[PDB]
């Protein structure tokens, strides 16, 4: 089923000295009011909430079907300076301050050093990002143009993306880092694509002989852009177009699921096209939305509370 | 200001054209020889839409005729409107594309697509303020399916943000004359579906039954089908080049008309429709052109409207004529019919209004359905191929080009989402 | 001096503003050529060689109807520089006349605009003339009214619109644009009057006498209101009332601003005989159900403040009497706290048949501007076709593809909830 989950950050030093008040109040621990308005949610996370919890809470559920032969996917969408790379990266290596990210790689890894010997895993990372409705490679800048196609069980994939093996957490991080090196981003450090993550778990029965396949699937949602309040031209115009109208795609089909409708509009954009094995029937996935509750940002915070309201 | 850069694929798409540029002529009074000898100041007001300039008030068309085989090209050439093309607008090669969606949009296709996109680049860059670009082809053969295609998707990655819109013949059911037919129409279809903003769908059953029924001809041919054909492409865009009450640009149709990013296909129509020796005996009004076009016997698509509902309805009118009649009108043949409309959008009908009729009529109107009944066509289409896809018939061809069975598996997939999208709403 | 700006933007504000300038132009007894063979500085400027030159600026993104005015009969009238045009249309879509296609041309129509006001010594307000439901006139509007906020500011501003009817319709996507469109005119405008074709339809039908009027009539009609509107700047006359003292007499609270108009006498030449047509008769008619240009009867609903204008050969016993009368009926309900709410103004100069015009040349006619709660009925139904609509989702991703997000809607349709429910709260 979709689930939604909200987080809210602190008020930095950076912004305490200028004034700024809190605009968000909570009732219970699944509605979060502003100017006096509902927004109900499936779980509203405070200031306090540590990573651990978040991680408990939003994607260890995923990660275990994974490794059981069935498919997940996590979602993060939110507007700058947010909490989106706190949420998900952080810091890569201290234990308590850890992202989502390296608690999902220690955990997908601890059960490989914990089941029997007869066991055989791979483990396979792509990595690859939408820009302007065309997949490019960011793990092999030669391929720019690439395409989807469906196989005989009308699945769907990438065709001729860069997958390679891996065999302990340092490679992950290294190739994630490698990735992330290349993503378009604007002039601080704004994103203007959107990027999908693909982390392959296949494993093989030596005795039993019986095959399990399981995918997992982080996307980075970019912000949504209102252009009548910023002024752009040229480049930037065109990549708020693309943005808005994909970001719109996505909730259209997510409404779909939600709602129960016999016709789901899998095929009004890419994203929702790669991922159309990983979304319905039973297939569990969870948004994470970042939101900042100062009085500066109500008009982004509110535009991301409707996006989130939107799924239901 | 608002030009469009004509292209002409295959043999039905080049005759098509042919009677479409001789139309469009005869409307904006041109003479063969590229001359003007018309007897208005709006014909020359707007004549650089399909036109340009040349020395000495010469005309040259922007049109550019492509094909596989040199027939066509030199049919055409020795017409009565054959001086008028520029000469270096004529792309062809020598071996003919032989029924082959493959050979058409792989191996010979693929020779020839640079000068025709090096053509196309010319035309485009010395217009002011382009609008968009006309393709006429069909669906059933070789070159011009595959060949359109190719074209589309080349013209659609270098330029993403103008019109599109073609006029497909389409197969029909009870009127065939190649057995190869639905490979070429779905994997047509697999394309179209992506890559275009408005398509028009046509075929030769319901313009033979037009001629037979409603004009009351002996022995049609196929001038007559290319003539409505261009009549209905000619009404389809006339707010863009002659004033009016209220002006719809393709844009503005293209806003009204489509809901949802899929659904763009539409079935034409034209009114008035009347037989020599039966015109005396009719009088012209409003409610008579209203009432002859959401008739079941003067669409051309092969497709019975009666079994689905209209999701949104286009009517260009053209003439004097009062906006209250065409307002009652059109709201009450949808509070007579309220079951044939979808419920949930309110007022499916949008109506433009253009002062200029065809010469020789004193009002004008042409139709433009979106309705689910286009979904049976679909259906046709996808039984024949499924009938002759199990035992892989006539496959050979095609793979012996380049291809494989992946390609017929996914456009086959793709025309049942069509299918399944357009019967939701019903 | 006493001047106005006027401004029409979309094509349906050309096309007033073509009616609205002939009869001008008829009034004043200028020539199309702006040749004359004061009463005239409110609308028009001399050049030192007798040539008039009208204060309007003329917008519209896409060349066809400003073409025509170019080569048509009043070509010699108007500045060149006035009459402003793009390149492709907004095709029905807020988004691309906001800002896709706006960025365009609107410094230079901010520069015309600046340069009609550095000339205009007592500037009185604005004029704007454009129709909901357009892309156009919808979003175009909207920037062009933003900017003018932001550089006037004190200045008054006038809309002239036209409102989506009941029934008849001509887009299909005619709701978001006239809810965009109406969030946007709460918070710039100083006093809208909207109209709508059906009831105008109506009345031609049964006064005029005409079974087939079309768009010119009803131009004819909106100019006719307009010219009653300006006759107290324009000429003299007891009992004068300007821009300022209509605000003042007629607006209550700062958003409860939207009133509807009417005209009377509208009457054909055979019926302009065999009628008294004296004030009585004619401010009678004015409270008439089936005379309003907006499709809502005032039975359902309360009046707060009504001006009535004369013109012509009135005399105020006679129109004290009428009111009188008026007061007296009870079908008619005011507000308890108004305990006086009629304003009267009077003219000398009598109304102008324009030649080939479907009205009669009467001695007086009345134009009254009031604002009841009944307005609120069109609003309501607008808002259930819009929220029918945009249930499914439907022609969303047009929209969205101009770079315009999806709070918007939500936003605009909370706004009219508020002002339907603030005239609903006023009302009691
Ligand atoms: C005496 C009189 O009024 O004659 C009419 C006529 O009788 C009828 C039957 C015409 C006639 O049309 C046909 O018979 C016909 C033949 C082949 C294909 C399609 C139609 C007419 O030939 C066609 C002709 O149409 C035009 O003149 C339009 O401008 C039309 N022109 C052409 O198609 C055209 C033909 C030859 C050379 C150049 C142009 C047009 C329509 C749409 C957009 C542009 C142009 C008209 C009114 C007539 C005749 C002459 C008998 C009809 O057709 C049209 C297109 O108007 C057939 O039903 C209508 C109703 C007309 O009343
Ligand atoms: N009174 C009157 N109304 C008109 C006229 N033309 C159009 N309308 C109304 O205006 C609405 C359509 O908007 P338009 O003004 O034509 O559109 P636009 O403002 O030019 O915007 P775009 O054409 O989309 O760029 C409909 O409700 C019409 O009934 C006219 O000449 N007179
Ligand atoms: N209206 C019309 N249809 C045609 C004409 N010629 C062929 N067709 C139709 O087009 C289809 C055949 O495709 P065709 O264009 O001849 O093959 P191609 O030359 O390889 O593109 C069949 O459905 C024919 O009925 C024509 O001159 N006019
Ligand atoms: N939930 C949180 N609790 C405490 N601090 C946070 C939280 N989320 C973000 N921050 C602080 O915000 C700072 C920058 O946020 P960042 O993740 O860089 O946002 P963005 O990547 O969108 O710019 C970090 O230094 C971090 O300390
Ligand atoms: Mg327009």
């Amino acid at each position: 089923n979709i689930k939604v989950m909200c987080r809210f950050r602190p008020l930095n030093e950076s912004e305490v000295n200028r004034g700024d008040k809190y605009i968000a109040k909570f009732q219970g621990e699944d509605t979060v009011v502003i100017a006096s308005k509902p927004y109900a949610f499936d779980r509203v996370f405070q200031s306090s909430t540590s990573q651990e919890q978040v991680y408990n809470d939003c994607a260890k559920k995923i990660v275990k079907d994974v490794l059981e032969g069935y498919n997940g996917t996590i979602f993060a969408y939110g507007q700058t300076s947010s909490g989106k790379t706190h949420t998900m990266e952080g810091k890569l290596h201290d234990p308590e301050g850890m992202g989502i990210i390296p608690r999902i790689v220690q955990d997908i890894f601890n059960y490989i050093y914990s089941m029997d010997e007869n066991l055989e895993f791979h483990i396979k990372v792509s990595y690859f990002e939408i820009y302007l409705d065309k997949i490019r490679d960011l793990l092999d800048v030669s391929k720019t143009n690439l395409s989807v196609h469906e196989d005989k069980n009308r699945v769907p994939y990438v065709k001729g993306c860069t997958e390679r093996f891996v065999c302990s957490p340092d490679e992950v991080m290294d190739t994630i880092d490698e990735g992330k090196s290349n993503r378009h981003v604007a002039v601080e450090h704004s994103s203007r694509s959107h990027s999908i993550f693909l982390i392959n778990v296949k494993q093989e029965n030596t005795q039993t002989e019986q095959k399990l396949s399981g995918k997992l699937y982080l996307v980075d949602l970019a912000g949504s852009e209102k252009v009548s309040k910023t002024g752009a031209e040229g480049a930037v115009l065109d990549e708020a177009k693309n943005i808005n109208k994909s970001l719109s795609a996505l909730g259209n089909v997510i409404s779909a699921l939600a709602e129960g409708s016999t016709y789901v509009p899998y095929r009004d954009s890419k994203m929702t096209r790669i991922l159309q094995d990983s979304l319905g029937g039973n297939c569990r996935t969870t948004i994470v939305i970042c939101c900042s509750p100062s009085s500066y940002n109500e008009s982004e915070t509110k535009s991301t509370l409707l996006f989130g309201q939107r799924a239901k | 200001m608002r030009e469009i850069v004509h292209i002409q694929a295959g043999q039905c798409g080049n005759q098509i054209g042919a009677k479409f540029w001789e139309v469009i002529s005869d409307e904006h009074g041109i003479d063969p020889t590229g001359s003007y000898h018309g007897d208005s100041d709006l014909q020359l007001e707007r004549i650089n839409v399909y036109y340009n300039e040349a020395a000495g008030n010469k005309y040259v068309p922007r049109a550019i005729l492509v094909d596989l085989e040199p027939g066509t090209m030199d049919s055409v050439r020795s017409g009565p409107f054959g001086q008028i093309f520029r000469p270096d607008n004529f792309v062809f090669g020598q071996s003919g594309a032989g029924n082959n969606w493959a050979k058409g949009h792989y191996t010979e296709g693929a020779e020839l697509v640079d000068s025709v996109l090096d053509v196309v680049r010319k035309e485009s860059e010395s217009c002011d303020c382009l609008q968009g670009f006309q393709l006429t082809h069909s669906l059933g053969g070789g070159t011009g399916s595959g060949m359109g295609t190719l074209l589309i998707s080349k013209i659609r990655e270098e330029y993403p943000d103008r019109i599109m819109n073609t006029f497909s013949v389409v197969p029909s059911p009870k009127v065939s004359d190649t057995v190869v037919e639905p490979y070429n129409a779905t994997l047509s279809v697999h394309q179209l579906v992506e890559n275009t903003d408005e398509t028009y769908c046509i075929d030769n059953e319901a313009l033979y039954d037009i001629c037979f029924r409603t004009l009351k001809l002996t022995t049609p041919t196929y001038g007559d089908l290319n003539h409505l054909v261009s009549a209905t492409m000619s009404g389809v865009t006339t707010c863009l080049r002659f004033p009016g009450q209220l002006n719809a640009d393709l844009r503005k149709l293209a806003v009204n008309m489509v809901p949802f990013p899929r659904l763009h296909f539409f079935m034409p129509g034209f009114a008035p429709l009347t037989s020599r020796g039966s015109q005396q005996y009719r009088a012209l009004t409003v409610p008579e052109l209203t009432q002859q076009m959401f008739d079941a016997k003067n669409m051309m698509a092969a497709c019975d409207p009666r079994h689905g509902r209209y999701l949104t309805v286009a009517a260009v009118f053209r003439g004097r004529m009062s906006m209250k009649e065409v307002d009652e009108q059109m709201l009450n043949v949808q509070n007579k019919n309220s079951s044939y409309f979808v419920e949930w959008i309110p007022n499916n009908v949008k109506t433009a209004v253009c002062d200029i009729p065809p010469r020789g009529l004193k009002m004008s109107a042409t139709f433009i359905g979106n309705s689910t009944a286009i979904q049976e066509l679909f259906k046709r289409i996808s039984e024949q191929f499924t009938a002759m896809f199990r035992r892989k018939a006539f496959l050979h061809w095609y793979t012996g080009e380049g291809m494989d069975e992946m390609e017929f598996t996914e456009a086959e997939s793709n025309m049942n989402d069509l299918v399944s999208e357009y019967q939701q709403y019903q | 001096m006493r001047e106005c700006i006027s401004i029409h933007v979309g094509q349906a504000g050309v096309q007033i503003g073509n009616a609205c300038w002939e009869l001008y132009c008829l009034e004043h007894g200028i020539q199309p050529d702006g040749q004359m063979p004061d009463s005239f500085n409110t609308f028009f400027s001399e050049t030192g060689a007798g040539k008039h030159v009208p204060r309007a600026v003329f917008v519209d993104l896409e060349p066809t109807v400003i073409d025509e005015v170019r080569t048509g009969t009043y070509r010699q009238l108007f500045h060149p520089e006035q009459l402003i045009t793009g390149k492709e249309d907004a095709a029905n879509n807020y988004a691309r006349g906001h800002y896709t296609i706006g960025k365009e041309i609107i410094d230079l129509v901010l520069d015309r605009i600046r340069k009609l006001a550095d000339q205009c010594t007592g500037l009185q307000g604005f004029l704007v003339f454009h129709s909901f439901g357009g892309g156009t006139g919808s979003g175009f509007t909207s920037l062009l009214m933003e900017r003018l906020s932001v550089d006037y500011g004190k200045k008054s501003k006038l809309e002239f619109s036209i409102y989506p009817a009941p029934q008849v319709s001509t887009a299909v996507v005619e709701p978001y644009n006239s809810i965009l469109t109406t969030h946007t005119t709460l918070e710039h405008s100083d006093c809208a009057f909207m109209v709508d074709n059906e009831a105008i339809y109506d009345i031609c039908r049964r006064n005029l006498d005409i079974e087939r009027p079309t768009y010119t009539n009803l131009n004819r009609l909106i100019s006719q209101i307009v010219s009653s509107i300006t006759a107290s700047l324009r000429f003299d006359g007891a009992l004068n009332v300007d821009l300022t003292e209509f605000q003042t007499n007629l607006v209550p609270y700062p958003r409860i601003h939207f009133p509807l108009a009417t005209y009377a006498p509208v009457i054909s030449a055979e019926k302009a005989y065999h009628e008294q047509l004296s004030v009585a008769e004619i401010t009678n008619a004015c409270f008439e159900p089936a005379n309003q240009m907006v499709k809502c009867d005032p039975r359902h609903g309360k009046y707060m403040a009504c001006c009535l204008l004369y013109r012509g050969d009135v005399v105020p016993k006679d129109v004290n009497a009428a009111i009188a009368t008026i007061k007296t009926k009870r079908s008619i309900q005011f507000v308890d706290w108004c305990p006086t709410g009629f304003k009267v103004g009077i003219n000398y100069q009598p109304p102008t048949v324009v030649p080939g015009g479907d009205l009669a040349k009467v001695q007086r006619a009345v134009c009254m501007l009031s604002n009841t709660t009944a307005i609120a009925e069109a609003w309501a139904r607008l808002d259930h076709k819009f929220d029918l609509m945009y249930a499914k989702r439907a022609f969303v991703h047009w929209y969205v593809g101009e770079g315009m997000e999806e709070g918007e809607f939500s936003e605009a349709r909370e706004d009219m909830a508020a002002l339907e429910k603030d005239y609903e709260e006023v009302g009691v």
